[PDB]
């Protein structure tokens, strides 16, 4: 009875979505920090060959001019969830003159992921990551193959997360900054990894209030690095 | 056990075991109490956190401003039955431009709920629906299953170790028609604290209560006005 | 009358096992072992055991008489990647 | 043969002040040469800060006003808030066009407060275009009311007059007035007045009477 | 038995397993009897209670089909109320079509072929639920049918469904029924309700009574005794 | 039992008295078995 | 009952809805319940038992456990 | 154990179908390409003509618009399928926007059919990988790279088929950081690249350039043959 969604146990449960989430496991790291000043957002790259491009990997991707994201696990199922998350707030400001919050970005995606085998296909193997800053102040929020969805206020999934979140709960605090975070979320990422921690490993992204621009760090990282 | 696969095989004791399956998916989830007096009906829930950071998960959710439900069980079939009781709640307030009586939005759920506990390619919702509410006849208390029955009540707990929560409203509901909120609802959360182990107490982080009234449209309170709530409370008797 | 079953250590586990099996060898005294537990992701005390030997016979291959940390990521693709994968690793490019 | 449409008269009246909004209308339902009623307001309060106002055919005054405020719920619980002032002036440009080939015969005046807490006044034709003004009059006696309200508000072919802004309380005799002047020599005007006042307080609400022929 | 899995497969000796395991889950329900006087039909209900929050009136087993017409449903009640939705929407369609209220031989006729179709698909599985229907009128006088999980649908004078199907109907044959007003049959279906175990080896009961003939002019309705109570006060002389 | 026979007959339990494990091999079957045989002051009989 | 004579049952403790979840079990598993039940308690400390207990006791005997499932809120 | 269906997981995460699609390529001829500076170049190997057929329908180099070209491997029956649909849309593009089609617009075309091809049930994936080779996207020479799984990627130099791992780890050894201009330079690259062939019979190889600026020029079998010349000319200084 543990191959098939239409399927129930003696004991919950699936059995099929639990097998989702273990494809999670498989991907690579991703950090994202809540701070007051915004939200910073780390990710490790895995790149393979030198003659691979490194600019055609993707795990920072822009969703909207003050919404961001990270993902882990399958890329293929990633791209299908960025295109309508791309569409969906961009029928949003057709019809409202307004730019939707990020909570309500993640309640259209989750609305689709919960649709695998509830229409009238297999779930998704992605877990992805939002942070933006909204009318209500800067937010970070999370979901799953399952369409749980939540807040958090720092977050780290992929490979390495439990690993990350044990770390990633002691030095966090309210009274952040967001200079103080960006530089106390790569720590983690050196601890985490086993190659040397250089400019081409890993690649940040960030938002603002003011700042809504720049969901990228193009080698001012180099500084961030040198100065570890 | 080659009976135990499909919704549409019946056993030869004659019960379909998947959807004694979906009763297990309810005793997942955590606890919540439902309750009414002559004219207040006041549910409470109990969050559950997921990490130690994280905020935690909602239960209670606002449907009308006469209706609102409580949750346990999946998340999937919690917001697909949310969104058909939404449509329902509005349409009448569209073509009769008058709210719907609870007790026939509930027989819509049982009927909704039948077609995938009969017909082949969709599991039975594994889902725990309270719902408390107001018709022209006074409040009203009402649960469903995933066996698509729907039970009337004037008290009910449903979740993970529910049945101390019942043995403590069997032996005080003789003493809920008369009194008010001001004990009403602290007579609904000391039953929440028999479904805790005995070392940890209902915080104001973890605990959601919703109330519709007579004259008193459904307002959800949590995390900050549960303050003027449990203030006035004995702890347990350890 | 008692079932009690054995399964495999999470992460938790493992670090400690980790700890116990390679305590009493020469080793450099500044590795992490918390980064060969996400490793060895469905694995047993036997084959924990097995990486902590095959790691100092790399080097004995070598000259030394201590261990690094490259003699450990080694006999992890010694034990398990020579024979738990060989389709996913050079094929990889899905989960990145 | 059958026709779909028919004139059922109105005046609608918006002023966006500084920190409030008047929306003002008269109370009379005719047709053809016969009175229906005489207490038939054209105000809806939508939120507790805005307030539409709906002329022409009095049978898609009743549809449009239903599904507006169908989805004003269909917003609030996928979003968590309440829609703004502007962005109901954007969601009904979208309905509005939507029957484009067999079009709603309503002439729309939105007004109420922004998220500043200042005036804003959004007219709307039939078809679904608008723009953001200070003061609109829509409506069967609309040609009576707007070369007034620019003498006296908008202080246009004036010499030597400095702009005040309009206060709340000169604001509410200027409404008073023009409804006296345009109930004499306008049919489809008369019976009342009914006020609504928006500010940052809630709403109020207030009835002066007319002529009743 | 495997040869039993699908609805629409034999066996080798040519009966379907399927409608014969869902004949015995209505077994398993609490009795449910029905009888029919000169002048009306009778319905009555041995309803138990859960634990103890029940509210007195829930969930009930005496459905109400048309103007004329109720159900005295047992076994899965769940599937029982899609059921009884189906009779409702069959006799909106005769009204709407033939202008004239619904007669109960051909009710009968148009549910029961419902049933039967859903014993014959491998896609869907059949009822759980065995009803009786009841109905009074001037030019036919009273009837009183029954249907099973099979669709075999014929008419009785008196019958029960649960339990006690066969210990309930041995002393229903022993009364005159062919004679008797139905104001003397309330006080006669109570105390056959409680003599087969009413909460002998259960916990408790309530007594639900259904009533249609010529004192109700063709209505469908719950008894009235609530008012003086005397179902209980005459049965539970019995006990000697 | 072997130690404290006191506390689950001054409430009135019984302890059980037979023990399988089970498992995937290389788990820690025989460790947990060579170990109780180090701390065990006692009869201990492995059997072929 | 037979089997729990001997120990200290807090009385909100109903068999019958213990019979409600045990279902499919011989007498012996019947009385498994009833010993581990009484260990469960002494983990913490308990003085007496409870329905909450034996549920815990219930699923020892088939060897069960529970985590946070992340699916059920 | 569990594979046979493409919308089952394992219970480690994974999709054994999709990955056994990539395992029918590793049965194909290999074909390299390199980008360099102004000409874009892709030759591929083992052609193996077999005495009494023609030639001209065992193409494996075709182009989809006038300024991109296309490479593949696996087997030839469902390459023959995409490149026809790929044709269309490259078309279909320049009718509802006037502009040329970029190399980078045709790649996300054949990953997304590709995408949705392998999520539903009674749909068997396509085996093959293909190499989209076009310096059109105003003057920027540029080469992609696709999987059966549907994931378009962007190398800068790239070998496929029976006998890739040799060939991808010999040009990370021989792909200069210094630039190879002066364009027979990074042509002789890619014959030296494909030097490593299966046999080497020197006459197997079908090289093909695009000098970003005509159409496609496919090499005769005598300006080959002349720098496999010069690539023995080199080697002559080994002792
Ligand atoms: N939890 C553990 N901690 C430390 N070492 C372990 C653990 N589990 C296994 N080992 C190591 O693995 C080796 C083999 O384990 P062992 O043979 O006892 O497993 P087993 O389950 O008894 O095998 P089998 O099931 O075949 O009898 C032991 O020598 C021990 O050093
Ligand atoms: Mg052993």
């Amino acid at each position: 009875y543990d191959r098939g969604v239409n399927t129930f146990s003696p004991e919950g449960r699936l059995f099929q979505v639990e097998y989702a989430i273990e494809a999670i496991k498989l991907g690579s790291t991703a950090i994202g920090i809540q701070t007051s000043e915004g939200v910073c957002l780390a990710v490790e790259k895995r790149i393979t060959s030198p003659l691979m491009e490194p600019s055609s990997i993707e795990k920072i991707v822009e969703i909207d001019a003050h919404i961001g994201c990270a993902m882990s696990g399958l890329i293929a199922d990633a791209k299908t969830l960025i295109d309508k998350a791309r569409v969906e707030t961009q029928n949003h400001w057709f019809t409202y003159n307004e730019t939707m919050t990020v909570e309500s970005v993640t309640q259209a995606v989750s609305n689709l992921a919960l649709q695998f085998g509830e229409e009238d296909s297999r779930p998704f193997g992605v877990a992805l990551l939002f942070g933006g800053v909204d009318e209500k102040g800067p937010q970070l929020f999370h979901m799953d193959p399952s369409g749980t969805f939540v807040q958090c206020d720092a977050r780290a999934i992929g490979s390495a997360s439990e690993g990350a979140q044990s770390s990633l709960q002691e030095v966090y605090h309210k009274s952040m900054t967001l200079k103080e975070a960006i530089k106390s979320s790569l720590i983690i990422l050196k601890q985490v990894m086993e190659e040397k921690l250089n400019a081409t490993n890993i690649e940040l992204a960030t938002v603002q209030p003011g700042q809504n621009f720049h969901m990228f760090t193009k080698e001012e990282l180099e500084e961030v690095i040198k100065d570890i | 056990n080659q009976y135990d696969n499909d919704v549409t095989v019946w056993s030869p004791q004659g019960r379909i075991h998947q959807i004694e399956y979906a009763m297990e998916a309810v005793k997942q989830g955590s606890a919540t109490v439902g309750l009414k007096s002559k004219t207040h009906a006041v549910l409470v829930a109990l969050k559950r956190a997921q990490s130690e950071l994280a905020a935690h998960q909602k239960k209670i959710l606002h449907v009308d401003n006469h209706i609102g439900i409580s949750i346990a069980g999946l998340t999937a079939d919690a917001r697909l039955l949310c969104n058909f009781m939404r449509q329902e709640c509005l349409d009448s307030r569209f073509v009769f431009d008058r709210p719907l009586p609870v007790s026939r939005l509930v027989s819509l759920i049982g009927s909704k709920t039948q077609i995938p506990t009969q017909r082949y390619g969709r599991r039975p919702y594994g889902v725990g629906l309270l719902i408390a509410g107001y018709d022209d006849m006074g409040p009203h208390i009402f649960q469903t299953c995933p066996s698509a029955n729907y039970f009337d009540c004037r008290a009910m707990s449903i979740g993970a170790r529910s049945q101390s929560a019942r043995t403590y409203l069997e032996r005080h509901m003789s003493e809920f028609m008369e009194c008010n909120l001001n004990e009403l609802v602290k007579h609904g959360l000391r039953a929440l604290r028999e479904t805790l182990p005995a070392e940890q107490d209902l915080t104001t982080k973890n605990v959601s209560i919703g109330i519709v009234g007579k004259d008193l449209e459904f307002t959800i309170y949590d995390d900050d006005d549960v303050s003027p709530f449990l203030e006035g409370l004995e702890e347990r008797p350890q | 009358d008692r079932k009690i079953e054995f399964s495999l250590p999470d992460l938790e586990g493992r670090t400690h096992i980790f700890k116990i099996h390679a305590r009493s060898m020469s080793v450099e005294r500044d590795i992490r072992f918390e980064l060969l537990a996400r490793l060895c992701p469905n694995s047993t005390g036997a084959e924990i055991r097995s990486v902590c030997t095959e790691a100092g016979m790399f080097a004995i291959r070598a000259r030394r008489k201590i261990a690094t940390e490259k003699d450990f990521l080694e006999a992890v693709n010694k034990v398990i990647k020579s024979y738990a994968k060989f389709s996913a690793t050079p094929r990889y490019m899905t989960y990145n | 043969r059958f026709s779909p449409y028919v004139f059922n008269g109105g005046t609608i009246l918006a002023i966006a002040g500084e920190d409030f909004a008047i929306v003002a209308s008269d109370t009379r339902l005719s047709e053809g040469f016969s009175i229906h009623t005489r207490d038939s307001p054209k105000c809806y309060k939508l939120t507790d800060k805005t307030v539409i106002g709906c002329s022409g055919f009095h049978g898609d005054c009743l549809t449009l006003t239903k599904i507006i405020e169908a989805r004003l719920k269909m917003y609030k619980h996928s979003n968590n808030k309440a829609m703004t002032t502007g962005a109901i002036a954007a969601m009904l440009s979208t309905i509005l066009y939507s029957r484009r080939f067999f079009p709603y015969y309503v002439y729309n005046i939105i007004g109420g407060l922004d998220e500043e807490g200042k005036g804003a006044v959004y007219s709307f034709d039939p078809v679904g275009s608008y723009q953001r003004d200070s003061f609109k009059a829509g409506g069967s006696a609309s040609a009576m009311l707007q070369p007034l309200l620019d003498n006296q508000v908008g202080f246009k072919n004036m010499q030597n007059v400095e702009h005040v802004p309009l206060s709340l309380d000169r604001a509410m005799r200027l409404v008073k007035d023009v409804f006296i002047s345009a109930a004499e020599r306008d049919v489809y005007t008369g019976d009342a007045l009914r006020i609504c006042i928006v500010t940052k307080e809630g709403i109020r609400e207030e009835t002066v009477s007319l002529r009743k022929d | 038995t495997g040869y039993d899995l699908s609805a629409s497969t034999f066996s080798p000796d040519g009966r379907v397993f399927q409608v014969e395991y869902a004949m015995k889950a209505v077994e398993n329900s609490s009795t449910a009897i029905g009888i029919r006087c000169k002048d009306g039909v009778v319905f009555g209900v041995e309803k138990l209670v859960l634990s103890k929050l029940y509210e007195e009136g829930s969930n009930k087993r005496l459905f109400n089909v048309d103007r004329h017409v109720g159900m005295a449903v047992a076994g899965l009640l769940a599937d029982a109320r899609s059921l009884a939705d189906i009779a409702r929407e069959e006799a909106s369609n005769f009204r709407s079509n033939f202008g004239y209220n619904i007669p109960l031989k051909h009710l009968a006729d148009r549910v029961a072929m419902y049933v039967h179709a859903y014993t014959l698909y491998s896609a869907v599985r059949p009822f759980g639920c065995s009803f009786m229907l009841g109905s009074y009128s001037v030019n036919d006088g009273a009837q009183l049918y029954m249907i099973d999980p099979s669709g075999v649908s014929y008419g009785y004078w008196g019958c029960a469904i649960g339990k006690a199907r066969q210990a309930a109907k041995t002393e229903i044959e022993k009364l005159q029924m062919k004679e008797m007003t139905c104001r003397d049959i309330v006080k006669e279906v109570a105390k056959i309700i409680y003599i087969v175990h009413d909460e002998v080896k259960d916990k408790a009961f309530e007594l639900e009574l259904s009533w249609v003939g010529e004192l109700t002019n063709g209505r469908h309705e719950i008894v009235p005794k609530d008012i003086r109570e005397e179902a209980e006060k005459y049965a539970k002389e019995s006990l000697k | 039992p072997l130690l404290h026979p006191e506390r689950f007959v001054n409430l009135g339990i019984e302890p059980p008295k037979g023990v399988l494990l089970f498992g995937p091999p290389g788990t820690g079957k025989t460790l947990c078995a060579r170990a109780v045989a180090n701390r065990t002051d006692a009869c201990f009989i492995r059997v072929i | 009952q037979i089997h729990s004579r001997k120990m200290n049952v807090s009385p909100d403790v109903n068999y019958e809805e213990l019979a409600r979840c045990t279902d499919d079990f011989n007498g012996a598993q019947c009385k498994a319940v009833c010993v581990e039940a009484g260990m469960i308690a002494l983990r913490r400390g308990a003085t007496e038992l409870t329905h909450e207990d034996y549920m815990e006791g219930i699923l020892e005997v088939q060897a069960k456990k529970k985590a946070n499932l992340q699916y059920y809120a | 154990s569990y594979d046979r269906a493409i919308t089952v997981f394992s219970p480690d995460g994974h999709l054994f179908q999709v990955e056994y699609a990539q395992e029918a390529v590793k049965k194909g001829s290999t074909a390299v390409g390199v980008r360099g500076r102004d000409i874009v170049v892709l030759g591929v190997e083992k052609k193996s003509v077999a005495k009494l057929q023609d030639e001209r329908t065992v193409r494996k180099i075709c182009a989809l618009d006038d300024n991109v070209c296309m490479a593949f491997a696996g087997l030839t029956a469902d390459a023959r399928i995409v490149i026809n649909r790929a044709r269309v849309e490259c078309q279909s593009h320049r009718l509802t926007v006037e502009d040329p089609v970029t190399v980078e617009y045709i790649t996300r075309y054949i990953a997304s059919l590709k995408q949705r091809y392998t999520q539903s049930n009674g749909r068997r994936p396509f085996g093959i990988s293909a190499l989209i080779v076009g310096f059109d996207f105003d003057g920027t020479p540029r080469l992609y790279q696709t999987d059966p799984s549907g994931t378009y990627h962007a190398w800068k130099a790239n070998a496929i088929g029976r006998g890739a791992k040799s060939v991808r780890e010999f040009l990370e050894k021989n792909y200069t950081d210094e630039a190879i201009e002066t364009d027979d330079l990074t042509i002789k690259l890619v014959i030296k690249a494909l030097l490593e062939v299966v046999q080497s019979g020197g006459k197997n190889i079908e090289l093909a350039v695009m000098r970003r600026d005509q159409s496609l020029k496919i090499l005769n079998p005598e300006e080959i043959e002349k720098y496999v010349a010069e690539i023995e000319k080199e080697k002559e200084e080994n002792e």
